[PDB]
């Protein structure tokens, strides 16, 4: 009967059992070990011979316990490991780990043999991700870092396109694997710059889905100080090009995060960026400061970043004075554009009001700092720009006054 | 004036920027109208000029100034546009300028305002991306308030199409953007019949932004002068490796649901689209899937028993897979879903407790319309909301319940274990269950657990815990009109009274107030000592 029970496992089992926490775990586990131990699956062929065996998943779903998995973790994991598409085994192993997060178990130091079942690259990264997710029981004591250390990832983030066409069967798996690899190395420059940009330019081309998890992982890894302040500086900001998230309005949804993340980068690489890099950065932020794609949050962040950017540029420009004046004219042209945006904020008079007040505060500080920089046909154009500024600033202060210390 | 513009102000002097700025300042003066006229009557020197870059920008500046002074100066449009379009298209590869493109686009739009949609209205969208192009984009978007006030008959093929063969699909995107309001604001002529099938151009992929907007527009276009034809539009990306962004999937599925809502409630697609719509979305496509589901929301109950509302079978898988916060909304808009209402409480815990509040109204709706499944779920919801310490929604739960235990026995210890956050929350901690006892025999049935708990709580009176004492004495004053807990609390109050031997005074007198009132039956023994 056992073979056909799989389709009707909901009946006659929940009625005839109750202590199944500690009385039918020892029934499911031997059942699993007797059912899954053959594993005649295939990965580089048509539908495998074991295709009829998928029904055991419901029995796996019905695993009873959330505790004391010590006698039933390693054996069930290893018999799966014997399998060496590969999702046929990942489907079972993922459930094994999902039910394995809660319970206490040990001998997890078998990671050194487990890695042999993990990426070699001469979807697998999902297992180490759940491992590092429930790692709270042991933390880095199990493996230190070796499972994902520099030498593994320095080989072009350990992953690269091998065939230009085969396309979801390969590229989707690569998409998932890169994201999981980034998410695991999060914990701890060639890889995370060159491979980063290379994969950005090629992998998300299908419909740009990859950018979601990839960008979230990028944010998380860039939270880690030196991996943000020093390591990525080799790029020279040349990755600010279209390659970051080109596509449909998935671009619209994710670009705010990309701009905020590169703003976090800038907040620190302001320490040492050259004048030309600063110039192109302020050029990009000139487009950002008035983008309609997002509410004033992005505009506020861009001008706030511009504040310290122009602090650094003011410090730098006084040297040699010529490139200094050259950049000074364009940086004040940026706030010329800002006053031009105020010329439309005038019509915008028809909560967000507080955000507008914060924006006004930020840009007022910005113009103050800009003028401080300038003073530390020039004058006629100064006067023209200031006339425009004065005429337009009242139109913003009027909204500021809508409905104080 | 006529001598000036050619005496010391010709092309050779435009190289000097200050000289040109001084000239443009003169031209800007309002009263200098003849000085602008001498040029306005002679566009030939602009025509000879605009076909170098510096003088091109200067010509754009001066001509824009002229047009601003005289917007009616469209007479030379038929000759000027010939090269204005040339330079407008060319500058993209020249740069992609400080203000030049915006001025040129303004001139082009102003000349376009003298006509409805045409080729130039398409072409003026070409550059974009420059200065964020908000100036020109707003100019044209506001220009539809004039354009919309008869050009729709073949707009689709004399403003769209036109094969600019230099610009990309953004030409179609923005044109569709501005097309939509015209049709929303305003005959089902035969031209639309042919256009609806000319749309795809018999292409085989059409998996792009253009399809998304076009189908979003056509969703309301099928009123009256079939299934297979609409199938071509709705189905295409069901191909495996494609449609990776659920935006295009959900646009087509929403259009199909609109077809389903119209006449096509058929067992071929009705049950197929539903269970497939709520999949594959994690963070951002959730904002797209909800509106598509809204169209099936009225259609599915039109069958209900004919389909047995079998989607419980789908839920049996989905709940394990992942969200399900769409199933019960049919009742909220208003039947037998109480048999699986337990899933709401079953799925919580490591968390999104919000569903409990949402389902409380549905549960009371079920009770009014048609339970033991409610009396335990409500207590579980109450304890789980109390775990936050929140919100008046917790009170709303009981308020709705009483129109037609566990937390009590937990919270005595939940206060005994006391911690700054706990001290702050203590008032809400007590109030959460002390609000029920004012309207139920919950305490009168058995106050011993409370006596065990509260007896060691008022001693911690401070900041918010004092407010907890204020809340609980109010419940005492309602219960009393239990003697053992009163005696214990009176002893506590007496020892605190003796403790003085002003915050201490405040706590002491507040406990004395708690002991007092209750009718003077119990206060005499207390009053005997209050003199000291």
């Amino acid at each position: 009967k056992l073979k056909m029970m799989q389709e009707v496992s909901e009946n006659f089992e929940n009625v005839t059992s109750s202590p199944q926490y500690s009385t039918f775990l020892e029934h499911i586990i031997p059942r699993f070990l007797t059912f899954l131990q053959d594993g005649e699956v295939q990965f580089l062929q048509e539908k495998p011979a074991q295709q009829l065996r998928k029904l055991v998943l419901e029995i796996i779903h019905r695993i009873p316990t959330n505790e004391h998995l010590r006698p039933h973790t390693k054996n069930v994991l290893s018999v799966m490991f014997r399998f060496l598409n590969v999702l046929i085994c990942l489907r079972i192993i993922i459930e094994l780990h999902k039910q394995f997060r809660p319970p206490i178990t040990q001998e997890i130091h078998h990671f050194l043999d487990f890695v042999k079942q993990i990426y070699k690259e001469l979807v697998l990264a999902e297992l180490p991700i759940i491992v590092v997710l429930m790692y709270q029981l042991y933390k880095l004591n199990i493996h230190n870092v070796v499972a994902e250390f520099v030498p593994l990832i320095m080989n072009t983030i350990a992953i690269q396109v091998s065939a230009q066409a085969r396309y979801a069967d390969f590229i989707a798996a690569q998409i998932k694997t890169l994201s999981f690899l980034a998410y695991i190395i999060r914990i701890y420059s060639q890889q995370m710059v060159k491979g980063m940009l290379q994969l950005l330019s090629n992998c998300p081309a299908e419909t740009a889905h990859l950018r979601k998890e990839l960008l979230i992982a990028a944010k998380h890894i860039l939270t880690t100080e030196l991996r943000n302040q020093f390591i990525p500086c080799m790029d020279k900001l040349f990755d600010e090009s279209i390659l970051i998230g080109s596509g449909y309005t998935a671009r619209e949804t994710l670009r705010p995060l990309a701009y905020s993340t590169l703003a976090d980068l800038v907040h620190h690489v302001r320490q040492h960026l050259p004048l030309s890099d600063l110039s192109l950065a302020v050029q990009l932020f000139a487009k950002n400061i008035d983008d309609e794609s997002l509410p004033s949050s992005i505009q506020t962040m861009s001008c706030k970043l511009l504040l310290n950017l122009v602090d650094c540029i003011r410090s730098k420009s006084e040297q040699e004075s010529g490139n200094g004046r050259d950049v000074l004219m364009r940086m004040l042209e940026v706030f010329v554009l800002k006053f031009h945006t105020i010329a439309r904020y005038q019509l915008s008079a028809i909560f967000q009001v507080t955000d507008c007040r914060s924006l006004v505060k930020t840009l007022v500080c910005g113009v103050k700092t800009i003028t401080w920089g300038i003073t530390s046909q020039l004058q006629p154009k100064e006067t023209q720009i200031y006339i425009k500024l004065v005429k337009y600033a009242m139109q913003a202060l009027d909204i500021y006054q809508v409905q104080m210390k | 004036p006529s001598q000036t513009v050619e005496l010391f102000m010709m092309e050779a002097t435009l190289n000097d920027p200050q000289w040109s700025r001084m000239f443009m300042s003169f031209l800007k003066h309002k009263d200098a109208r003849p000085l602008r006229d001498v040029l306005a009557a002679n566009p030939n020197r602009f025509i000879t000029l605009l076909l170098r870059l510096d003088l091109q920008f200067q010509a754009i500046k001066i001509i824009s100034i002229i047009v601003k002074n005289d917007d009616s100066w469209l007479a030379s449009q038929h000759s000027l546009v010939s090269q204005l379009r040339r330079v407008w298209v060319s500058e993209n590869f020249q740069e992609r300028n400080w203000k030049e493109p915006k001025l040129l686009a303004y001139c082009l739009l102003n000349y376009c305002k003298r006509n409805y949609g045409d080729i130039e209205l398409l072409f003026q969208l070409l550059r974009a991306f420059t200065g964020r192009f908000l100036c020109n984009m707003t100019f044209l978007k506001e220009y539809m308030e004039e354009e919309i006030p008869q050009k729709r008959a073949l707009f689709f093929r004399f403003v769209d199409f036109n094969d600019p063969n230099f610009g990309d699909e953004l030409k179609a995107k923005v044109l569709q953007h501005i097309l939509n309001p015209a049709f929303l604001y305003s005959e089902s002529i035969t031209s639309v019949f042919i256009t609806k099938v000319l749309d795809p151009e018999k292409q085989a992929d059409m998996l792009d932004s253009l399809r998304i907007y076009l189908l979003q527009y056509a969703t309301l276009l099928v009123e009256h002068a079939k299934l297979r034809r609409l199938m071509t539009f709705a189905w295409p990306c069901l191909l495996s490796k494609a449609c990776v962004d659920p935006a295009c999937k959900y646009s087509g599925h929403l259009l199909l649901a609109h077809i389903i809502a119209k006449f096509a409630i058929h067992k071929k697609i009705v049950l197929q689209v539903f269970h497939s719509l709520l999949k594959a979305h994690a963070m951002e496509a959730r904002a797209i899937v909800r509106q598509a589901m809204a169209i099936l929301t009225p259609a599915v109950p039109a069958r209900m028993e004919d389909g047995h509302q079998m989607l419980t079978h789908w839920t049996r898988k989905i709940i394990v897979e992942e969200l399900v916060h769409i199933l019960h909304l049919i009742v909220q808009h208003f039947h037998h879903l109480v048999q699986h209402m337990v899933s709401a409480m079953q799925r919580l815990g490591f968390e999104q407790r919000r569903l409990a509040v949402d389902l409380s109204e549905v549960v009371i709706k079920w009770e009014l319309q048609r339970d033991k499944q409610h009396t335990d779920t409500v207590v579980n919801f109450l304890i789980r909301v109390a775990c936050q310490v929140g919100e008046v929604l917790s009170r709303r739960c009981v308020n709705l319940l009483k129109t037609a235990s566990e937390l009590k026995l937990q919270w005595f210890d939940k206060l005994l274990m006391t911690v700054n956050y706990g001290n702050i929350c203590t008032g809400l901690e007590v109030l959460s269950f002390l609000l029920t006892v004012l309207q139920s025999p919950a305490i009168l049935s058995s106050f011993k657990p409370l006596q065990r708990g509260i007896a060691a709580c008022m001693t911690c009176g401070n900041t918010k815990v004092l407010r907890a004492v204020h809340s609980l004495l109010s419940r005492l004053m309602s219960i009393f009109p239990y003697e053992e807990l009163e005696c214990l609390y009176a002893a506590v109050g007496k020892v605190i009274y003796e403790g003085l031997t002003p915050s201490q005074l405040f706590g002491t007198l507040m406990i004395l107030k708690s002991a007092c009132s209750n009718n003077p039956s119990y206060i005499d023994r207390l009053i005997s000592v209050f003199m000291r």
